[PDB]
């Protein structure tokens, strides 16, 4: 579908060098043990990250654009839930989500 | 912003 091509384009942009300075914490699943975040999976019940969204897009797991958007926003919501708002990862999340939301709002009819 | 953490999640 046309809308899922738009989603795939957004995903390509989120993973591109253009945004790499702030997108990189979202490239792969949070490795809680490696980062010393031993409470992460007590707080975040449904982890999400861009490599998982990419795999689901490639396997045509998204029935529509709404399902894709729900995973992307889940990613950002997990970051806002786990991390205090003054932590740098939150400023990075907000910049990346600005990129996402403004382009997602251009979804072709 | 420089691609790594000085302190994970908290400090670039
Ligand atoms: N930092």
């Amino acid at each position: 579908s046309e809308q899922l091509k738009h989603c795939n384009g957004i995903l390509k942009e989120l993973l591109s060098k253009k945004h790499a300075a702030y997108a990189w914490p979202f490239y792969k699943p949070v490795d809680a043990s490696a980062l010393g975040l031993h409470d992460y999976h007590d707080i975040i019940k449904h982890p999400m990250d861009l490599s998982t969204v990419k795999r689901k897009m490639e396997n045509r797991d998204y029935r529509d654009a709404q399902e894709f958007a729900a995973d992307v926003r889940l990613m950002f919501s997990n970051c806002y839930k786990y991390n205090p708002p003054d932590h740098d990862v939150v400023a990075m999340a907000r910049k990346l989500q600005d990129v996402f939301e403004f382009r997602y709002a251009k979804m072709p009819d | 912003w420089y691609g790594y953490w000085k302190v994970p999640k908290r400090k670039c």
